[PDB]
């Protein structure tokens, strides 16, 4: 059984050359000839198909909205392909897979009717234009009012941090039931936000110490804010 | 299929595969059986590769599964030469395990074989014979 | 380039049921087409290829049928193994063109969303930009309307959804709709509500605050 | 009720160990390359996944095979050619002391004899240079093997070069093939695969170094049919070549003589300029870097704590005593002194020159009565080649001792064919089979 | 020869009939123009080209047929 392994930077800048590669460990050494190929899945989106080559010959086939913009290259001594992508632009950032394709034959012509098409366990590309940085941490406050229901929410807003990803933990991770931590949404000043909610018992509410733990490695950031309701 | 490449299977490809899985590759190996001191000795190995294949093409014959891959016989098979399961066999070994197991009765089977076989020609001229 | 649309876009079925997807394209392609199946977070395996072959090692309740233009894909019965994006890739003619993908769930009791809304805290409004936090939990269908009114108006913009994924537990989503302003903007108005409207709310739920 | 049923099975994938006869494939030589079978441009590979197979170097019958081989072409290759029946004389020689070093004294000497004309009836007084390994004294001299046998002259249109050799089975065989790295060369072998036949393996005639041969892709391999005996050769398999640059610079001059209707006598008449011996230089830093290597496999086997002493060769005949080999169609015979000196604990552009010895006389293969003589190569001769691996043989020494003494050794040429031949062992294909099944005919 | 002819299905047959239709560009003469008109020396010069290319076809049509035969069996 072939195998794919995919690799990269995880972080390109607009408007460099975004350099992926993919290794392949397999081919029974008969001499095969495999395809391998690239497609990418946006997030929110379906996959697409960006290009190929054959593992034998130069015969490399690019999609036609992208074909001025990608370069596939091989490495059959070394068992390796590379896809390069130009003018890398925000639209750009997606989960890349590497994949090969082959049919599977008794002899030249005598096709036995099976094939692999296997795919790599790809990897993220971020396409950001923004630097390092810790986030914000603001409390998300039950309000005063809503003491009346049986079921207390409160959270903590983690805002203006770059690149991902961000750890939430409630009451230094004993807290764990009723804990949502949203996806992080890349927001128009170029950094990530996201918020942490956990629902209590509103019994609870004075007589519980509610804090929030966030942490971000890339600036080494540790933040443990508490949250509690605003007595008027 | 546009973009796809050719995995052709290879010889003695399934050798370590079960024996279920190893059947269906029969053909690969069966297809190219036949195919001064250096040319002495390539004359015997050609004579040595001829007379292999004469000798197995005959034992095919001989049972009436000649032109064949897999072949049907009406020999009933003995319990006493194998006590495994057809589950068994079929999904958890190899032909080669097989082979081991039973290198010690082939003759015997084969024996039987080609006495089946005769006594079904037999039993044909019988039946041409009304 | 061939151009593949798939139905229906998301589906709900319980285990045990069965499941139809259909993916036709824009012209005929002979049966060259094959059906494809990905789990979250995990690379896409092969299903069917030739819209009628079952690759190896794939259980024989899938299977698949039709030929020209219109192909289909079968689950007889739905297993909890089964719950993952199954899409549909062509491959008669380049590009290589791949389905919109069919989102499949588990099944489950309708529940409605706990709603609640969070003013920004003061030190959020002096830095000169803040985000207002409607919060729905723990609510089933995935099917839900949340939209903003401000001073009783309603706007669009500068609010955006974030979808936690089914909870493993209790099979519920849970939603935050952040409307992020600026300060300036949002001293302009005084009152901030988010209207929230589900399968399992009879009268749509207001949560409001007053600056 | 199971109504189980015999099924024949042909092409059943299964093969068995056997001894066939194996024939050339490849692209005037004493090894026939005209009469060779052409190779496949793309070498059809196979991968046996899923298999183990067991392997075994040291009983393999195609080292055998191909030792059988070589003899034979050796003894086709000088059969159509002068037998030097008449050049047993008694010599009446003189020390060449012309235009020599002082490292080359007495080393040639001008030999004068009467030999046979084309005429029976009739003799000419002729002279020859002559290597003092090849006469020995009764002024009077006589060859060394003329109390021993005659010897043949080497045809002079044949060459000596090592040419790549493919040993193919017939159909109906397989060769098997061992990929797996760091391997032993006995046990079972987890990556197996087959192939119609091997890679190309040049014939070369060396002892105590391998030359122009294959090396190891992970690191240096140390093999041996029994580690722990003493009796046993150990063969060294490097990862790295290292260049050896072998030279005899005298400028020989050949010369015919008449010895009868239609046979002529190749003599070393003078050599031009200066005279000077033989040699061959190894890279110093590399040679050290490699004997590291080797000391690193070797103390795997014999402990971590234990010294371990490169010396020279116990004695024996000059063919197992200093590194003999064929160059150009000299026959050199190189002092390995400088080499296998040395000890090692647990813890620039010189290089090291051997000296080396040229014969004419050969007795090539292990054997008492088939002697030949190499005609002299005319002008400076010099070749540089690849040792890719090592001959060695361990002292006895004791169980009490501390420190392990190795020698290098050869001799056999067996040995050669084994380092080229380890990876790979012959099998017979069975496809007929019998299995049950609950088919009824 | 007689394995070229068993990898066909024709084994032991002097005439034995196959199912690789007969394209038309190997030969545009009809059966009365061939079989009536023409010996078999001229007959193998004209296809001298397209033999090759038609055992191809019949070695895999006969491969179909025997996995046909043993799929059906198998049941
Ligand atoms: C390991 O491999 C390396 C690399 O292959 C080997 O080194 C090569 O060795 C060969 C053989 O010695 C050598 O080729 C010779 O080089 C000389 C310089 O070019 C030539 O003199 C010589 O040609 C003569 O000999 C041929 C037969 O050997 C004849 O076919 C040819 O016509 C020439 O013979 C004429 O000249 C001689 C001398 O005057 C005369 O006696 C004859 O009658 C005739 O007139 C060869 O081409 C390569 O140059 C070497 N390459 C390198 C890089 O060094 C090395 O030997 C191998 N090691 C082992 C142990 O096998
Ligand atoms: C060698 O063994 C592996 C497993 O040990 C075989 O792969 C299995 O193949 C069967 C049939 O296709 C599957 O049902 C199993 O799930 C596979 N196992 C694994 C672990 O993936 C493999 O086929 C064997 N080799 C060959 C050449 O047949
Ligand atoms: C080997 O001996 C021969 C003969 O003994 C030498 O040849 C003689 O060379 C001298 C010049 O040095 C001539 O005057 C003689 O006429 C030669 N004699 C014959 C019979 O040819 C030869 O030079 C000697 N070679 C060496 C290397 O010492
Ligand atoms: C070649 O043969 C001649 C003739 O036999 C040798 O000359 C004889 O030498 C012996 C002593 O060995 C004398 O007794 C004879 O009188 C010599 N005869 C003649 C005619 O000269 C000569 O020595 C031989 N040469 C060699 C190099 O052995
Ligand atoms: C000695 O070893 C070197 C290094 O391995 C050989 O150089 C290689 O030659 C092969 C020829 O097949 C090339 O494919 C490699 O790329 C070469 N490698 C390097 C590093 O140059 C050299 O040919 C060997 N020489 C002899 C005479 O065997
Ligand atoms: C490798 O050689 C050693 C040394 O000869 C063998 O071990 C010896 O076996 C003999 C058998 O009669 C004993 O008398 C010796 O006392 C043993 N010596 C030692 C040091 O163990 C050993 O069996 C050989 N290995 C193999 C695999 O044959
Ligand atoms: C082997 O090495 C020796 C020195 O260790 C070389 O001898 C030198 O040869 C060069 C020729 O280029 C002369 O210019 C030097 O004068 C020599 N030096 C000495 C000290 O003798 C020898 O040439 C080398 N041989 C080979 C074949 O590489
Ligand atoms: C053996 O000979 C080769 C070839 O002459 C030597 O390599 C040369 O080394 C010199 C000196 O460093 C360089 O200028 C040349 O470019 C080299 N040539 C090649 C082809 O590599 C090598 O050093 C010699 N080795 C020994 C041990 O003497
Ligand atoms: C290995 O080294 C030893 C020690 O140098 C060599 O023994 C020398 O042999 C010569 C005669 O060939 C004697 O004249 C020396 O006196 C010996 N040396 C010593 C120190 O006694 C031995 O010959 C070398 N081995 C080989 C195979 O060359
Ligand atoms: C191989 O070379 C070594 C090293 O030169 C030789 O050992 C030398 O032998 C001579 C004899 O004249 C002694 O004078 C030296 O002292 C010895 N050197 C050492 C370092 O011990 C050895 O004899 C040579 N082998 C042969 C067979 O000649
Ligand atoms: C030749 O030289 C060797 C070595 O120097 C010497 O032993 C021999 O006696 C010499 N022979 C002569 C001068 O005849
Ligand atoms: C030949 O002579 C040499 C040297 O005189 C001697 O060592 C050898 O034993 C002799 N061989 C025979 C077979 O007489
Ligand atoms: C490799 O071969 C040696 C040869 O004696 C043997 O002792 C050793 O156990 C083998 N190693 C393995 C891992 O089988
Ligand atoms: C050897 O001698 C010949 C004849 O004099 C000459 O042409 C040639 O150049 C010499 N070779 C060398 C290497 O000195
Ligand atoms: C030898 O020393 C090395 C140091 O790397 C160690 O890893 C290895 O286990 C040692 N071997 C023995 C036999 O003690
Ligand atoms: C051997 O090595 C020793 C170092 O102990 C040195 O004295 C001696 O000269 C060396 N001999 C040779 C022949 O290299």
């Amino acid at each position: 059984q072939v195998q794919l392994q995919v690799s990269g930077p995880g972080v390109v800048k607009a408007s460099e050359t975004l350099s992926l590669t993919c290794d392949v460990s397999s081919a029974s050494n008969t001499r095969d000839y495999f395809y391998w190929s690239w497609v990418r899945q946006s997030p929110g989106k379906g996959l697409e198909w960006i290009g190929g080559v054959y593992s034998n010959s130069d015969t490399s086939n690019k999609n036609p909205s992208l074909e001025s913009r990608v370069t596939i290259s091989k490495d059959t001594s070394k068992n390796r392909f590379f896809l390069r992508l130009n003018s890398v632009t925000a639209a750009d950032t997606a989960v890349y897979y590497c994949s090969s394709r082959a049919k599977i034959y008794f002899a030249v012509g005598y096709d036995s009717g099976g094939r692999i098409d296997v795919w790599g366990p790809g990897v993220l590309v971020t396409v950001a234009t923004a630097s390092t940085k810790g986030p914000s941490v603001f409390p998300l406050a039950p309000s005063s009012r809503s003491t009346s229901e049986s079921t207390a929410a409160l959270g903590c807003l983690v805002k203006d941090y770059f690149p991902e990803p961000v750890t939430v933990s409630w009451n230094s991770g004993s807290l764990t039931s009723g804990v949502h931590t949203f996806p992080a949404v890349l927001q128009s000043s170029g950094l990530y936000s996201l918020s942490s909610v956990v629902t209590v018992p509103s019994s609870s509410l004075g007589t519980q110490t509610y804090v929030c733990n966030v942490n971000h490695k890339p600036s080494n950031t540790k933040v443990d804010k508490r949250v509690e309701i605003k007595t008027c | 299929a546009v973009g796809i490449g050719a995995v052709f299977l290879g010889f003695l490809g399934a050798a370590g595969s079960t024996m279920g899985a190893a059947s269906m590759t029969l053909t690969v190996q069966a297809r190219n059986l036949l195919s001064t001191v250096w040319g002495i000795k390539q004359l015997q190995a050609r004579v040595l590769a001829v007379e292999r294949y004469l000798r197995d093409q005959q034992l095919l014959g001989i049972w009436g599964c000649s032109g064949k891959l897999i072949c049907c016989t009406n020999v009933p098979w003995n319990s006493s030469w194998s006590n495994r399961n057809l589950s068994e066999i079929w999904d958890n070994m190899t032909w080669l395990q097989w082979d081991k197991e039973i290198s010690n009765y082939t003759q015997i089977i084969y024996g039987l074989l080609e006495e089946s076989q005769n006594q079904q020609e037999k039993n044909e001229q019988d039946l041409l014979a009304l | 380039d061939i151009q593949m649309t798939q139905s229906p876009s998301r589906l709900s079925a319980s285990v045990g049921d069965r499941v139809t997807v259909t993916c036709r394209a824009s012209q005929d392609i002979d049966k060259d087409l094959s059906w494809f199946q990905q789990k979250p977070g995990k690379a896409p395996t092969l299903l069917i290829f030739t819209a009628s072959s079952l690759q190896t090692g794939v259980p024989s309740r899938f299977s698949g049928s039709g030929s020209g233009t219109e192909f289909t894909l079968t689950i007889s019965s739905l297993q909890p193994e089964d719950f993952a994006t199954y899409f549909c890739q062509q491959d008669y003619s380049f590009p290589l063109t791949f389905g919109g993908g069919t989102k499949v769930d588990l099944k489950r009791t309708v529940a409605a969303p706990s709603v609640f809304i969070f003013p920004p805290s003061e030190d959020q409004v002096k830095s000169g930009t803040v985000s207002v936090v409607c919060l729905l939990n723990n609510f089933y269908p995935r099917e839900a309307s949340v939209k903003w009114k401000v001073d009783g108006a309603l706007k669009t913009g500068n609010s955006q959804e974030s979808v936690t994924e089914q909870d493993s537990k209790d099979n519920t989503y849970s939603l935050s709709s952040t409307l992020t302003l600026s300060s300036t903007e949002y001293q302009s108005h005084k009152v901030y509500a988010c209207e929230v409207t589900h399968q399992g709310l009879s009268s749509p739920v207001t949560k409001s605050f007053n600056r | 009720a199971e109504n189980l049923w015999v099924t024949v099975y042909y092409g059943v994938p299964v093969w068995k160990d056997a001894e066939t006869t194996l024939f050339c494939a490849s692209d005037h030589n004493v090894w026939a390359t005209h009469a060779c079978v052409p190779t496949d441009p793309n070498p059809q590979e196979i991968h046996l996944e899923n298999v183990t197979e067991e392997f075994n170097m040291w009983k393999n019958n195609m080292v055998e095979q191909m030792h059988t081989d070589i003899i034979s072409l050796w003894d086709q290759s000088l059969k159509p050619c002068v037998k030097l029946t008449p050049l047993c004389v008694t010599l009446q020689c003189t020390n060449v002391t012309n235009n020599i070093t002082d490292d080359m004294r007495g080393e040639l000497k001008n030999c004068s004899f009467n030999m046979t004309t084309e005429l029976r009836d009739k003799k000419q007084k002729v002279y020859s240079l002559f290597y003092r390994l090849d006469v020995v004294q009764i002024k009077e001299y006589r060859l060394i093997n003329c109390n021993t046998s005659a010897c043949t002259q080497a045809c002079p249109k044949v060459s000596f070069e090592p040419i790549p050799i493919h040993y193919c089975a017939p159909a109906g065989f397989a060769i098997l093939k061992c990929k797996d790295k760091k391997f032993n060369g006995t046990g079972p072998c987890p990556s197996v695969s087959t192939v119609q036949c091997t890679h190309g393996i040049k014939p070369v005639v060396s002892t105590q170094l391998l030359l122009n041969g294959s090396l190891a892709e992970e690191e240096v391999m140390i093999r041996s049919e029994n580690i722990t005996n003493n009796a046993k050769n150990i063969l060294v398999q490097f990862n790295t070549p290292v260049q050896i640059n072998c030279t005899r610079p005298n400028n020989n001059t050949r010369k015919s003589i008449r010895i009868g209707p239609g046979q002529a006598f190749y003599a070393t008449g003078d050599i031009i300029g200066d005279i000077r011996q033989a040699h061959c230089n190894v890279s110093k830093a590399t040679w050290n870097e490699t004997l590291g290597k080797v000391v690193k496999q070797l103390r795997k086997h014999f402990g971590n704590n234990t010294i371990i002493r490169f010396a020279n060769s116990s004695g024996g005949d000059l063919e197992v005593t200093t590194h003999s080999f064929n160059c150009g169609g000299e026959f050199f015979y190189c002092n390995t002194s400088g080499l296998f000196n040395s000890t090692w604990i647990s813890n620039s552009n010189d290089s090291i020159t051997l000296p080396c010895r040229i014969k004419q006389i050969i007795n090539m293969w292990q054997r008492i009565g088939q002697c030949m003589y190499a005609p002299p190569i005319q002008g400076v001769i010099r070749c540089v080649s690849n040792i890719t691996g090592l001959i060695l043989t361990r002292d006895g020494g004791s169980t009490n001792s501390t420190t392990e003494t190795f020698r290098p050794g050869g001799g056999d040429m067996r040995d050669n064919w084994r380092s080229e031949l380890y990876k790979y062992k012959v099998v017979k294909i069975e496809p007929l089979g019998v299995a049950p099944t609950r088919c009824k005919r």
